[PDB]
């Protein structure tokens, strides 16, 4: 419903999401 | 692999079609459901130009103001930027000036820019004629296209034209 | 600090992060 | 192609700061870091063990204890096959709250889920607030297995997870 989480909290998950995305593309290519 | 890596950025008001334009470019598909972007996302597509392999890393920003700090972080690396409005939403067209100001504040002065008037399939709700988009782009000295993620109009053309223009400037240096 | 993002917004990003972590492991499977 | 014969979904719950993430870090990486980084919502780690000549993949979900994340964490109760209820032997309130976590399991988890109570930080007995006898009595009252653990000193961490997994497997084998 209403806002609850901070900028740093969302950001840390987004940054990890991005890192995993990039890592997944490297391994997918290794093929 | 590739010869060049081009970092691209899509900016514009929430709801104008940035994610759907990118979905058409990367998957050649369209869906009418609105899933607003949480902060930022990116997609990769590699193309061939004049004998070179060009990896396009395309960052898709959230348009809502609450994501400003998150999206500001991606202007600095950008080599080309699509400024997107919705031809059925004059307010989103007026806000292109604000998005341009943000580019000038945070991006390189030599960044390639292009304006996309999206949703050109929805003429039954059009609020901005194409001539107004052309004139805005002309005044900024940049290119303009009306696009449709839904009808597959000018999406491929927009990205290939932007990449060609980046490659041409780079090659001359 | 100041609350800015909803439960749905954080949940959604956490679920994608989780999905990517699992996918990364299954592609890593390729120890072939 | 599958690297396992069974997949067990485990869940760690309990108050913030009791050591859930450290217990999992000790189990999955055999290390310990004393710098507190409180979990944002949910995370998971993997470890595959061998039981009865079968490969058992343990997918271990690590919940945030803080009340602000409850709405995120409770969605992960339903699929859990075993749940660790963790308290801190130096923190009496975390022990009292075990009754509340038991109630949350009853509301959100499967009726037949396997459960185990861990009294963590058993390396620090000078600051101990909860006697082992009191922990054993609470677990007996609720009919749940009990161990005192230490992620720091590497006490009973493998024992806890191996035992929980053996209990899950015996029930699955019971229904053939
Ligand atoms: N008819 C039509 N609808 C479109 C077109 N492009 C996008 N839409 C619809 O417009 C809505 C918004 O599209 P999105 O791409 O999600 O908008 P966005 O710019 O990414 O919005 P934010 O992520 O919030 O910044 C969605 O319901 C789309 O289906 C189009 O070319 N034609
Ligand atoms: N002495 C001692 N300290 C421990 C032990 N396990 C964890 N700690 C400390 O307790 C603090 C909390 O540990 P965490 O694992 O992060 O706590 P948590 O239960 O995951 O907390 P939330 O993620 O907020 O729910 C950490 O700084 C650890 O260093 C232990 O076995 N012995
Ligand atoms: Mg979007
Ligand atoms: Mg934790």
């Amino acid at each position: 419903n209403r806002p609850r989480f901070t900028l740093q909290e969302l950001r840390d998950v987004l940054q990890e999401r991005n890192k995993l995305k990039s890592q997944l593309l490297v391994v997918q290519e290794e093929l | 692999t590739y010869d060049y890596l081009f970092k691209l950025l899509l900016i514009g008001d929430s709801g104008v079609g940035k994610t759907c334009v990118l979905f058409r470019f990367s998957e050649d598909a369209f869906n009418s459901t609105f899933i607003s972007t949480i902060g930022i996302d990116f997609k990769i597509r590699t193309i061939e130009l004049d004998g070179k392999r060009i990896k396009l890393q395309i960052w898709d920003t959230a348009g809502l103001e609450r994501f400003r700090e998150i999206t500001t972080a991606y202007y600095r690396g950008a080599m080309g930027i699509m400024l997107v409005y919705d031809i059925t939403n004059e307010k989103s067209f007026d806000n292109i000036r604000n998005w341009i100001r943000n580019i000038e504040e945070h991006a390189s002065a030599d960044v390639e820019k292009m304006i996309l008037g999206n949703k050109c399939d929805v003429n039954d709700k059009r609020q901005v004629s194409k001539e107004r988009g052309e004139k805005l782009a002309l005044d900024y000295g940049i290119k303009f296209m009306e696009t449709s993620a839904k009808a597959n109009i000018n999406v491929e053309n927009a990205f290939f034209t932007l990449a060609r223009d980046i490659k041409a400037k780079m090659d001359k240096k």
